[PDB]
């Protein structure tokens, strides 16, 4: 997909799905 | 060299001075100046050019 030492803002089709994901205070994991 | 002409003659050493760790890939570049001047030094300029 990427290669490193690389960013991206407007994360354009790569349609799609639900984007994003979340590490959130439910750490139960 | 004091030829004037154009690109020289010779056998240069070259060495490295800086680096700074950006982290993102380029592929363009130039340069672009601004050359508006009045006094200066040499007689009267006015150069239109």
């Amino acid at each position: 997909n990427l290669k490193p030492f690389e960013r991206d803002i407007s994360t354009e089709i790569y349609n799609c799905y639900f984007p994003l994901q979340s590490y959130g205070f439910q750490p139960t994991v | 060299i004091n030829l004037v002409r154009d690109l020289p003659q010779g056998f240069s050493a070259l060495e490295p001075l800086v680096d700074l760790p950006i982290g993102i890939n380029i592929t363009r570049f130039q340069t672009l100046l601004a050359l508006h001047r009045s006094y200066l030094t040499p007689g009267d300029s006015s150069s239109g050019w």
